[PDB]
């Protein structure tokens, strides 16, 4: 969410978020919950 | 008396496979999550390629 | 906890969905695999396509009919009343069975 | 505790229900439930309840823990008769019980 | 001079096991800090933050899986440490039968 | 690229898991259906005596 704030700053689209809550499960441990992460930054590197 | 506690036997060990975490229900939800993720991150692969 | 789970996974990967970009079926069918414990992906294409058509439960219930209502109605992790929630558990039951 | 929890072979969320509700398991209202030989027994008759449900059992139990069941549902989980059900409940109810 | 009926037991039931879940809530969203790093390099720095997630992600399926399996493991020999005994009693009467 | 790579060979590695654990609990069910018909022999051994 840091390099969320710098892109929504770098420009002006402080509509666009990508960090969604969903990253984490208790259900299953919060096992992969890393991975999502991985996906959205590269989400947020290529759309920028 | 013999065979009777070894029904019991092979029921408690069938329901320790199914009660434990690593199941079977937990590698079937990694493997969808899973590869949702890899199918959108080879399209963000090949886009930047 | 079965279909509860269900419905916050589907919910959590449906997310920023795009209608015109690709089939909601299709987008929709491996998470439905991966809750209801399907060994193949198609195998719940199949599914879901079967369901559409039979329309389950009192309120015929629908792939669009359930995005929707997982959009607008749908409070993740917390246990409340929905007036169509019913239908929701009907229509999980019949691709269960 | 730890113990208890192992022997009785009782499902992780009838466990939680136990701790935190013992007046739905019957124990004497308001008093921390009693790990006494007396609730030992009931907690392994449910638990064996629970297992004799079965596949159903994932329905029952969310049934059971909201003001929810009634004699259908819990009539076809046991694949009883649902009328021996409500005349059993009716019969239950015209005796007095303790 | 009356024969007695020679009534039978029937076949033992199939013991049966119940299989419940359990569900824990959708997680929520710390507040976002804004930061001097141009994007570039806080994103370098995000990647590398996560890609050691993903590590500590890796070292705990393996945990998960191997915790268990010897879990099984020592239950095995639960299983036969127990199953010897009636195999004692049943050679110990096969002597008396000689 | 090398990103993807390492989604691909946990993909693989939770593909073989998962596989291997449903015929783990494949086998469970497999002998306990089995033992019913070990306990209608001995009884019948009984009987026999």
């Amino acid at each position: 969410l840091m390099a969320e704030q710098a892109y929504r700053w770098e420009l002006n689209d402080d509509s666009a978020r990508f960090i969604k809550p969903g990253a984490w499960q208790g259900t299953y441990a919060g096992l992969l919950a890393g991975e999502t992460l991985m996906l959205s930054l590269a989400q947020m590197e290529d759309a920028h | 008396t013999s065979l009777k506690t070894q029904q019991e036997q092979t029921q408690s060990q069938l329901a320790f496979l199914q009660r434990k975490f690593s199941n079977q229900a937990l590698y079937n939800w990694l493997r969808g999550r899973l590869a949702a993720i890899y199918f959108q991150f080879y399209d963000l692969a090949v886009a930047r390629c | 906890p079965e279909i509860k789970n269900l419905l916050d996974t589907v919910y959590h990967g449906l997310q920023g969905f795009d209608k015109d970009k690709a089939d909601l079926l299709h987008v929709m069918a491996p998470y439905i695999a991966a809750t209801l414990q399907l060994s193949s992906e198609n195998v719940a294409h199949s599914v879901l396509l079967w369901a559409d058509k039979l329309q389950p439960g009192d309120g015929a219930m629908t792939a669009e009919k359930f995005w929707d209502w997982l959009n607008t109605k749908y409070t993740p992790g917390s246990s409340e009343a929905v007036e169509t929630q019913e239908h929701i558990v009907q229509y999980c039951q019949a691709l269960a069975q | 505790l730890e113990m208890v929890y192992h022997s009785t072979g009782i499902n992780e969320n009838a466990f939680r229900l136990f701790v935190t509700k013992p007046e739905m398991f019957g124990a004497a209202t308001g008093a921390a439930p009693a790990h006494d030989a007396l609730s030992l027994i009931m907690l392994t008759r449910f638990a064996d309840w629970v297992n004799a449900l079965g596949e159903k059992a994932s329905s029952v139990l969310a049934a059971f823990e909201a003001n929810s069941l009634t004699a259908e549902q819990l009539a076809d989980a046991m694949n009883l008769d649902a009328n021996l059900l409500l005349q059993a409940s009716i019969q239950a109810q015209n005796h007095q019980h303790l | 001079l009356y024969l007695p009926i020679y009534a039978t037991p029937a076949d033992p039931k199939a013991l049966l096991s119940a299989a419940v879940a359990t569900s824990q809530g959708g997680g929520k969203l710390p507040e976002s800090f804004m930061s001097l790093w141009r994007f570039p390099h806080m994103l370098e720095n995000a990647r590398g933050m996560v890609s050691q997630l993903t590590q500590f992600g890796s070292t705990l399926q393996n945990i998960i899986e191997r915790q268990d399996a010897e879990a099984l493991n020592a239950l095995l020999q639960n299983q036969a440490a127990e199953l010897i005994l009636t195999n004692l009693s049943i050679q110990d009467k096969t002597i008396e039968e000689l």
